[PDB]
């Protein structure tokens, strides 16, 4: 899709640096619009980011640091909103970029307006042009405040701007890689203009700037495109009749998604009643889900029933890991708003106030789980567990909450044999992580494609146990497993089973009028009777 | 012809501030940094800061990071640096300079004609110019010596030349001495043939910028 | 700051001689150094840049050599248009430092300076204060001694010398002395002598003349 959701790891090293080249090709190929931030970190000097090149937007910062790469293709990147800084100051993060290895040229050519934050240009060896842009022509007129840390400290020589960059301000050594001023020379008081006449001056509603004095000719949106036209709200989903002000719905009301209306709330979103896209409900609502698959949020007049809060949300918030501290928490819960994060210190308890670590038998307390808002990190489990078959009834995580903003399924590190999430058909949104499990099988034979809901969606392993080693030994799926998918040994692991299944284990044909109690048939389902 | 014109050789009052221009012409003026490196009368060189025109991204050194305002103008093609408070350790001749290829280089070539500044407080006073007439006793075989005499004048320094630039073959302008008053006083005397004395006329030009004094 | 110390602090040499200046950094510098040529009155220009590299309209007898710590800068044939103080200059970080300077100096045979008086103006007489102005033209060395005798008197002390720099082209120096004065003690003499004692010359030059004869 146009659409992508950008990444939250900031400055933090890939726990699977030989994956994390394929996490960034999965999420913003083809990405017009970043929702979140745009972190490039720790790319070694052979990187291909021929993905980037579509990139218009980012509503968040751009972090590039740490990187051997020469060259970031970001040739297209039109506006940096800003709405989250790094450091809370910067909208624009370049760092410690080298090692000849090092970024030489930033070649921002479409670069023209950042709504707010400042820009963070350090410790780069090989980066020029840097000192030659007038940041104050970026900034926005309501952020003419901006900082600017820009360091100059370089280890080679830099060629003058192409002869064609008038006022030798430029993006590189091209002649494309001319700055383009859209505010430094507005006449009158316009905030962004094509030229210097005041005929040339864009509508108040663009932002990065204008082919024209409409609003519909803007090279981005201020606040919201409503298909092809930039505007300050979305139109709304009431309409009032100024007699008596019944409410009537609008058949040209909008959602507001991101910096744009839509008429109905993406995949994985929720729908409130004041017309916005979320994926957190806001204060005492609830979520009705109706029968055709979408979501709302509706608001409550008597004080909300109790809802089980994960990790991150609420009372869990600046809770790190589940532990026994916490545990008893999620105690009869079928669905979890928020997510669950199993670190080392999980299962090492708390000496000073005699409590005992947390046990694999308490982990069977989320049997009765089957539906994760947030992400599943895993980077510890108890060696005796052979699977997560505690989530064996774990149906969905939804992923509107990611584990470094990418990742809505993590397994790293564990003693796990095989998988044993049997109940598991959905992950609504994120990438899915599964690396450095010794002694992990049954990867393969897990339908990944059927669980994705979207195509910037992708399974990430590596150092798990060897498929030439599972298939050697007689681990691979049972007979009764239809199309050779399960999620583990036996016939208790089977994604779709043949024929006749029985409890939880699939069986051949139920035993109808055979001995075993003539178990009537219901929807595959063998049943006892009389 | 690549060339960098600097104008405000002048003196100023110890605390006050100076307004130092350096034009540029010959080349693209946004496209190359003009940095600014000063030095006092018989010193070493020392570098102050650069600028980039176009952008007007600077860099000062830790001694100027109070002072020494650096500036640039597209339209008028002028680098303009600006010290706020003087100091008696603060006279010397401040020049400009840019890289020859690189524009971000630190190596420095196509220079320009600098301008010194003087920080003293006591007053600007115009030179006095005496004329040195050969007689028999200064009459060789074959050649005879004349010169201007230039004397009691505070600020340097003075632009001595002969028929406006147009006799300068065995020409030895002297430099300035400090005398009892505390004012400069120098010589420049021009060696002609004898046999050309009562055939032309020799003019002295002295051109004195801080006081504003042409007298031939 | 990077301290850069340059060897010897002044030369001399004869003309198709070599000469071979050192500059010292006080940290390690990998060939960032830039050398200059700064003549009397003049604003330096690029010689060697970046070490090795030799600048363009540059002559090529001026090379340059070294790496870390000390440099080398090399005249393969010194000329008299080379007379000037140079400079080096490391380019390795914020601030760019220069040295203390090398003046280097030609030399050439001995010359003989052209000893000239001159009489104080009468537009000076009518002031209140006069003085006498002695020339000393085209002489090598610059080793020269000038005595103001007034009627068979030495006269030092009210007397300032200015030596101006050596020529570009004979390599020739010349000296100009003044006898501070005044009017009243001015007229009571009539004989004004200059006695110039120098390397070429067998005896002290004695060109004197008498006030109120013309
Ligand atoms: C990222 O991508 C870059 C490329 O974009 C990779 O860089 C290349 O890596 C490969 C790794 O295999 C390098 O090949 C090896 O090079 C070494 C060193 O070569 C030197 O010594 C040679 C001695 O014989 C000499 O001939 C070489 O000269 C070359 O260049 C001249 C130019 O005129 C050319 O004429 C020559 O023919 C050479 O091509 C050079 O000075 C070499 O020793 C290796 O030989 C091994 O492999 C062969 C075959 O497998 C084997 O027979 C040998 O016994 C020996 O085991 C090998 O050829 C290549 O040089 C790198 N190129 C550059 C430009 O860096 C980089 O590796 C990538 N990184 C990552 C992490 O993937
Ligand atoms: C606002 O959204 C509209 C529609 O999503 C964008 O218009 C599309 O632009 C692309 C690229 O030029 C075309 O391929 C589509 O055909 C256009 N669709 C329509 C319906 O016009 C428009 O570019 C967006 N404007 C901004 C400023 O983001
Ligand atoms: C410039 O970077 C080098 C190494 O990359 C470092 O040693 C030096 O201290 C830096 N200088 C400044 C002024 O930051």
């Amino acid at each position: 899709t146009q659409v992508c959701t950008g990444t939250d790891m900031k400055l933090r090293l890939p726990a699977s640096p030989e994956t994390h080249l394929d996490m960034l090709r999965h999420l913003y190929q083809g990405c017009q619009v970043v929702q979140g931030n745009l972190e490039l970190t720790y790319l070694p000097t052979n990187a291909s980011l021929s993905f980037l090149q579509d990139i218009q937007e980012v509503q968040g910062y751009v972090l590039i640091a740490h990187n051997q790469v020469r060259q970031v293709p970001l040739q297209r990147l039109r506006i940096v909103r800003g709405t989250q800084l790094f450091e809370d100051n910067y909208a624009l993060a370049v760092l410690d970029n080298g090692d000849p290895g090092g970024l030489r040229e930033l070649q921002l050519r479409s670069l023209t307006e950042i709504l707010k934050g400042g820009v963070l240009i350090q410790r780069n060896p090989q980066l020029c042009y840097q000192d030659t842009i007038l940041w104050k022509d970026i900034f926005h007129k309501n952020n003419q405040l901006a900082l600017t840390l820009i360091d100059t400290n370089r280890s080679r020589a830099c060629h003058p701007c192409s002869p064609m960059c008038k006022g030798s301000r430029c993006w590189g050594e091209s002649s494309e890689d001319c700055q383009s001023l859209t505010r430094t020379v507005c006449a009158g008081g316009c905030a962004r203009c094509k030229g210097p006449l005041p005929t040339d001056c864009c509508h108040e509603q663009c932002a990065a700037g204008c082919t024209g004095p409409k609003h519909s000719d803007c090279l981005a949106c201020l606040h919201f495109n409503h298909s092809g036209i930039c505007e300050l709200h979305c139109p709304a989903l009431v309409t009032y009749n100024t007699d008596t002000f019944e409410s009537m719905p609008n058949p040209e009301g909008r959602y507001t998604f991101g910096a744009s209306c839509v008429t109905a709330c993406p995949y994985n979103y929720l729908s409130t009643d004041v017309g916005s896209c979320t994926l957190v409900c806001p204060l005492h609502n609830q979520e009705v889900t109706a029968e055709d698959g979408t979501q709302r949020c509706e608001k409550c007049s008597k004080p909300c029933a109790r809802v089980c809060y994960g990790l991150g949300m609420e009372h869990l918030r600046e809770v790190r890991a589940v532990t026994s501290a916490n545990i008893q928490e999620f105690a009869g819960c079928k669905k979890i708003f928020g997510s669950l994060a199993f670190l080392p210190e999980s299962f090492d308890g708390d000496p000073a106030s005699n409590t005992a670590p947390l046990q694999p038998e308490q982990l069977q307390v989320f049997e009765t789980l089957e539906e994760i808002t947030g992400y599943l990190y895993i980077s510890a489990w108890p060696d005796s567990l052979p699977d997560l078959s505690v989530f064996q009834n774990l149906q969905v995580i939804r992923g509107r909450i990611l584990h470094n903003g990418a990742y809505s399924l993590t397994l790293q590190g564990l003693g796990i044999s095989w998988l044993g999430l049997r109940s598991l058909r959905e992950l609504g949104s994120g990438l899915a992580l599964i690396h450095h499990n010794t002694h992990l099988c049954f990867v393969h034979t897990v339908p990944w494609d059927q669980l994705f809901r979207n195509p910037h969606q992708a399974l990430l392993h590596t150092a798990n146990r060897p498929e030439d080693e599972c298939v050697g030994e007689g681990l691979a799926c049972h007979q009764l497993c239809a199309r050779g998918h399960c999620w583990g040994p036996g016939p208790t692991q089977c994604v779709n089973c043949s024929q006749f299944l029985r409890g939880q284990e699939c069986v051949e044909e139920c035993r109808v009028l055979q001995g075993l109690p003539r178990e009537y048939v219901n929807a595959r389902h063998c049943l006892p009777c009389h | 012809q690549v060339q960098l014109v600097q104008s405000g050789a002048e003196v100023k009052k110890p605390g006050a501030s100076v307004k130092l221009s350096c034009k540029a012409s010959g080349y693209t003026f946004t496209a190359y940094y003009i940095n600014w490196v000063r030095q006092a009368p018989g010193q070493g060189l020392e570098w102050i800061g650069r600028i980039y025109p176009g952008s007007g991204y600077t860099s000062y050194a830790q001694k100027f990071q109070g002072r020494a305002t650096l500036t640039a103008d597209e339209s008028t093609s002028t680098a303009y640096m600006e010290l706020s408070s003087l100091r008696s350790e603060d006279t010397a001749v401040y020049f400009c300079a840019r890289p020859p290829v690189y524009y971000d280089s630190a190596w420095f070539a196509y220079w320009g004609q600098g301008t010194l500044v003087t920080v003293s407080s006591a007053s600007t006073k115009g030179p006095s110019v005496f004329p040195l007439a050969p007689s028999s006793k200064s009459t060789s075989g074959g050649t005879a010596a004349l010169g201007c005499l230039v004397k009691d004048y505070f600020p340097e320094p003075v632009t001595v030349s002969w028929n406006s630039g147009a006799l300068t073959s065995g020409v030895h302008t002297f430099p300035a001495v400090l005398q009892s008053s505390g004012l400069y006083s120098l010589s420049s005397v021009v060696t002609v043939p004898s046999s050309s004395l009562g055939t032309q006329t020799y003019i002295c030009n002295v051109n004195h910028k801080p006081s504003n004094t042409k007298v031939d | 700051d990077i301290q850069m110390t340059q060897s010897p602090s002044s030369l001399s040499a004869s003309v198709g001689d070599r000469v071979t200046i050192t500059c010292r950094a006080s940290q390690s510098i990998s060939s960032y150094l830039n050398w200059y040529q700064q003549k009397p009155g003049k604003a330096p220009k690029l010689l060697i840049y970046a070490a090795s590299s030799l600048q363009s309209g540059v002559p090529s007898r001026f090379s340059g050599s070294g790496s870390g710590t000390d440099f080398t800068l090399t005249i393969s044939s010194l000329q008299p248009e080379d007379f000037a103080t140079y400079y080096c200059q490391q380019s390795y970080s914020t601030p760019p430092t220069f040295g203390q300077g090398t003046k280097v100096e030609i030399k050439r045979t001995v010359a003989a300076p052209s000893v000239f008086i001159f009489p104080p103006s009468d537009e000076q007489l009518k002031s209140g204060t006069a003085s006498v102005v002695c020339l000393l033209n085209n002489f090598y060395p610059r080793e020269a001694k000038v005595q103001w005798k007034v009627d068979n008197a030495l006269q030092s002390g009210n007397s300032q010398e200015s030596v101006t720099e050596q020529d570009s082209k004979d390599s020739t120096y010349s000296l100009s002395s003044t006898l501070t004065l005044s009017k009243a003690d001015y007229e009571k003499h009539k004989v004004y002598a200059c006695e110039v004692t120098h390397q070429g010359l067998s005896s002290p030059v004695t060109k004197s003349f008498n006030r109120g004869e013309c």
